[PDB]
């Protein structure tokens, strides 16, 4: 008899995949579902980015010299680098991390003046060689180191209140100076008990500068501790102080939304991407990726597999 | 497998077939031939493409860093984050593993099915004029030249035209 | 599809059939008729009901608020919550999308299967007394009046009773 | 030959769903799996609810005037509204959010008296125009503003200890008055260094009232810092003070469990529900919902889909 | 079910069969017999073992305590942990419930398939020389002794050899 | 005609499982996927464990009597029990929980001497009946209760700084004594204002011992506040004080990584395990378990099901 036979194709070039019943199935073809390749750069095409270079986000709000180019601006993307400078005079901010995060998600900052005036017996322009600009000693651009105008004299009881007349919350930072010696305290402020209280309608806190001997950084054995809040629209914030306050001259308004990236990778304006990590930028249509759990933007989900092949052909049965 | 054709009663694939995925191959008085089936090959490819269009191209949601790459964070809150992240990685790696496994099981079984459907198609076309060999072939009990073979491949074969002869050769 | 019947060798559905999901339709000397199959229609419906009973009326577990709707909370802990919540939404939306996708794939392929089973049932009932058209029909090589048609529909048809004539008409 | 044909049904009114293969499959019927409808109300049928109205949960524990109806009670459901009042004399409580949460999960509060007595030279019934009742000046119902009985006199060194004789932990709140002027401090307490120490077997802390000016609310430029702990059964908590303590007259016992709802939606006693959100109440047998990730009770899981149709019929192939 | 064999046209299982999962049972002039099919039984068992090997043996990731069991802590951060941990438990219990449900659906339908494949194998092997009963049996229209029955059971049965007469007895 | 019939097996011994369609399917066999059995012991085979017994991890760092066997060591596994002792003289440590966690995650501790010397007029070997050893009064092994050598004498202004010359950060703890009476303060230290400041490059704080009465524990009515930091490699930490400091004699170096287990279950050295919980140890190849969400090590995932049967046979259709 004559005959007609039905059959399928095969390849010698077979591929192995996993199923519900078998861990090695040859199929004719298959495709990778887990992205393993990343670009060694930050793909910034068609984004208003801000590369902070040596500036740390917090320095933008207090006005460290390293951050002079970045005291104001708008951006949809902020880039932090690893040994960026936040502080000139040694110190620390309370809830630094929260503050760092609010700025990195902000998409822009504007500076509004406090209008605080002090009157004589206060010298409101203290400077230090820890915060150089040039020529000479300077201080944080957004704050004022207030000091008795006369060396030994007691610092006057003073009161300053800032009033938010905008319709958006403003961020206020201030510092408290912790001097290195009882002599230094006496010279900058009184020989009197120091006390600083800060109060709004929704916030209330008290501080005491504290004297003591400490290592030098870098620089100085004294310190500044920064503290901050949000002032609601229409609210007033009052500072009551008699020495030790590092007062705000400008407050900050954070503007909208932006993507904050922490990376040392260099910027590239010719590729686009919606996904970033420390090692750069990830651009793929695959649903999963191999590279890092710590990513930002619109990212495929991180998995612990080197490879997951999806079959794109039938079972392979060679001749 | 499930439908018993691929790696079932058809003992192996054809590497010479590169025009399509499923196909025909004949032998008659004028010699042998090979040809691919469009409809069945397209049916299989389109469903693989469908699968690929669901897994690729998905739109993701936006996430911000909750860790710092550069500054040490409080150890307590760090541990809670590590825990939550590892907990979520476990979930996604498991799901991915499951997704692929089951999609692959389905792709393989789909492909088997299309091969069976092509078999069944041809069997019904030949009516009583042929018999199944058992290994994927039909033996034709009438003389089937190259035009007759094409008629089978293009669904124009009229069994009635060859029935009387076929039955006669089936009976002796 | 998988079983090659619905949107396979049966060209299309019957909109006139409203008594059931699968069914019969005949033509003999006394005219035409239509009737639904109970056992196959019920088989399909019961499995859809089974699926619905698993997804609907599950009992959920209690969750309390971990955030405040009214008093904004510490920003660091807020971000950790937003992150974890969005991460969990991504998981549930993906699962839901997967659940429905795969249940639907199965429902459709199930329904195709019950149609094929009904075909195969009837084919075996008629033994050698009929031949498959290829379009979903059986041509009966004996005279099959309305009572005979009913016998096929309630599995009481005895092929033996019509075998001698059927074979005779197949041999012409 | 006579013929018998096998077939399936179809419909003219087809529906579209998604499968593994296909994003548009017509089927004969389908059903929604994602709930999208919510009720604009809080379905309280057959629950012992407590609607706090203008009272903030924290005001229940210190006894603000707005919370007089809610100083004790049992409930299985507590409802908070958005501009509820916590404080009459301006202040803030440490770990407010934890405290707010413990109460919202509590299912009832009882007030147990401290029995603290003071002896003369102390006037233990200070009142203020900031906390008005009927008639005249009042104070928080659960606390006592202790003050020198004679205007300029030094406040006596005093000691009060509360002992938990129940078999459940009790919540103690107390305040510390931060006065607005050195004059006001001098008049309420001594001209002496103030110091307040609080100690139990499992808790220990020291406080110092701090003088300073803060915006008037609304009212006053002084403030109160509220602090709290749990006192274990059988444990004693002692207060050592010489002016500045705002002492507890009653402590609180939180009773069992309840569902806390934050919403502005109005209550309805004719529908029932196990699921709630800010926008009201959600009542469905479907496994998923569309409305909010922020929900409480026994809720379907939130998803980002408008619709997910489950096929309840076969593939639809019309004539 | 899906493939219409198990709890389909084969009305029930054999409890006497303990050598294997699928098998044969015959009756001829020399009496009756029972025998299991190796290939089909092994095919089914191996795929169950495959499933078991995937669900057993997975490597887990390391976790540390983020709570204290003894010095129960602080409340706000506790509530965030409870929430996150219950949220994850919901996810794993659901996945488990889904995993098992669907694997089971597949196991059952796989087992049905291997039974159908075994039927189809034998049907094609007997060619024109038998007829399907409709109940899972084949009636053999020639005299088939114990060796002939074995030929059928190891796919060595030669259609040519009995065709002459099979046809002859079908011609009635 | 002669007959050949095809069939499958069945059993009288049927089992019920769940499918997508059906909640009750008989199959021939099935197997459990959720582990429900735990061992009531801690399987420590082939681990360098440390069972702290009555010692609390924090006591290892200050040197409570109960912790004398555990002041140094290396381990890959640390076991805490429920009413372990941390303090002899009553007190509390700030961020106790973080400290407890750092130790439980540590895999070993070494003690490095501070080398602080004091000179006469200071008696640096104060002891108390609250911290007994053998025989007689003692004190925390890692700290020194400094006291005026003469009963009524003012305590000398003193300064001590510790220098980290290792290449790993060191943990320093210190205490501040809050005495029970002005009499007790006078006898231990001066009749003078007490003040203690502590400062490094990364840390800076001041403390004031506060006199006051608190419940006897049990023992004493005074208290100690423990405070701690990490001293970075190369950094100095200075203590300036004039009475009230409880000084460190040794600091701690935490060494690597270890699994911390909290459980009351007793140890067993002849089973092995990678998964532990309060109730003991869990050893299984099943992917899920029934016993606790709170587990440590390499654990199956916790689920809320009593049982989940996986079908290992076909549908069961008996005769
Ligand atoms: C072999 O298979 C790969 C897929 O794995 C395919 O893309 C490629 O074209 C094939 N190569 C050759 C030379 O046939
Ligand atoms: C293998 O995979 C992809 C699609 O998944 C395709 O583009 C590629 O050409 C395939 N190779 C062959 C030879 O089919
Ligand atoms: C301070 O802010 C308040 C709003 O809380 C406002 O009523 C008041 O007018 C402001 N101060 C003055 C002097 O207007
Ligand atoms: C099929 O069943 C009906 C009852 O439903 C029965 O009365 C009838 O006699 C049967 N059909 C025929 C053709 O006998
Ligand atoms: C039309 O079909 C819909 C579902 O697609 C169904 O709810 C409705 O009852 C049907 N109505 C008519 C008139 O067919
Ligand atoms: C559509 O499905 C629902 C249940 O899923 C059912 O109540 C209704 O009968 C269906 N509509 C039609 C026309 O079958
Ligand atoms: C203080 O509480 C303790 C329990 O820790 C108890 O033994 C003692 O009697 C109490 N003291 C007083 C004065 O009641
Ligand atoms: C039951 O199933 C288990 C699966 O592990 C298998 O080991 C065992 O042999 C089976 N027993 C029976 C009686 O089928
Ligand atoms: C104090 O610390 C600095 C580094 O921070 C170091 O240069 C110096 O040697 C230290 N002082 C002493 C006396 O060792
Ligand atoms: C098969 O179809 C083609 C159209 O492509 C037609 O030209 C051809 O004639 C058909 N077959 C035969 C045998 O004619
Ligand atoms: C999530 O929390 C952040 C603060 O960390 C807040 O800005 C944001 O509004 C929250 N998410 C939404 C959707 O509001
Ligand atoms: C969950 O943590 C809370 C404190 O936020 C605690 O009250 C509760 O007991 C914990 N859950 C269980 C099951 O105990």
């Amino acid at each position: 008899g004559d005959k007609i036979c039905l059959g399928h194709h095969a390849v010698s070039n077979g591929t192995i995949v996993k199923t519900l019943t078998n861990e090695k199935e040859e199929v004719t073809n298959a495709t990778e579902t887990v992205e393993s390749k990343s670009l060694d750069k930050l793909c910034m095409k068609s984004r208003n980015y801000k590369d902070l270079g040596s500036c740390h986000p917090i320095g933008m709000v207090i006005g460290t010299p390293a951050c002079d180019l970045h005291l104001t601006g708008t951006w949809d993307t902020l880039i932090e680098r690893d040994n960026s400078i936040a502080y000139c005079y040694p110190g620390a901010t309370v809830n630094e991390e929260a503050l760092r995060q609010k700025i990195m998600e902000s998409g822009g900052i504007d500076k509004i003046s406090t209008g605080f005036t002090y009157g004589s017996s206060i010298n409101s322009a203290g400077t230090t060689k820890a915060c150089m600009r040039n020529g000479g000693n300077s201080f944080y651009a957004e704050l004022k180191w207030l000091v008795s105008k006369s060396k030994g004299q007691n610092f006057p009881q003073t009161t300053n209140t800032y009033r938010n007349t905008d319709s958006a919350e403003h961020l206020i930072i201030w510092g408290i100076h912790h001097p290195s010696s009882t002599q230094e305290k006496n010279d900058l402020y009184g020989t009197q008990s120091l006390s600083i209280s800060v109060g709004s309608s929704t916030y209330q806190n008290n501080f005491v500068p504290v004297v003591g001997a400490r290592p030098q950084v870098n620089g100085q054995s004294g310190r500044i501790d920064f503290h901050w809040t949000m002032v609601q629209p229409g609210d007033n914030i009052t500072f009551s102080h008699n020495g030790g306050l590092i007062a705000p001259s400008r407050v900050s308004k954070l503007k909208g939304r932006g993507l904050g990236i922490q990376s040392g990778a260099s910027v590239d304006n010719d590729c686009e991407s919606k996904c970033f990590w420390k090692g750069g930028s990830i651009n793929t249509k695959l649903p999963f990726q191999n590279l890092s759990p710590r990513t930002v933007g619109q990212c495929p989900k991180y998995v612990n597999k080197k490879s997951l092949l999806l079959a794109t052909g039938m079972r392979n049965v060679p001749e | 497998g499930l439908f018993g054709a691929i790696a079932g009663f058809i003992e192996n694939g054809w590497e010479g077939m590169v025009d399509g995925w499923y196909g025909f191959r004949h032998q008659n008085a004028q010699g042998t031939g090979q040809a691919a089936d469009y409809k069945s090959t397209q049916a299989a490819i389109d469903q693989i493409t469908g699968k690929l269009n669901r897994l690729i191209e998905k739109t993701n949601t936006e996430f911000e860093s909750i860790e710092s790459e550069f500054s040490e964070i409080e150890h307590q809150i760090g541990n809670i984050i590590n825990w939550t992240k590892d907990s979520i990685t476990d979930i996604w790696t498991y799901q991915a593993e499951l997704l692929v496994a089951m999609e692959n099981q389905h792709t393989i079984d789909m492909a088997d099915s299309e091969m069976l459907n092509l078999y069944e198609r041809v069997r019904k076309q030949l009516r009583q004029n042929a018999e199944e060999d058992g290994k994927g072939c039909f033996e034709i009990y009438h003389k089937c030249d190259d035009n007759c073979m094409e008629s089978i491949r293009n669904n124009t074969y009229d069994h009635t035209q060859y029935r009387e002869e076929a039955l006669l050769n089936r009976l002796n």
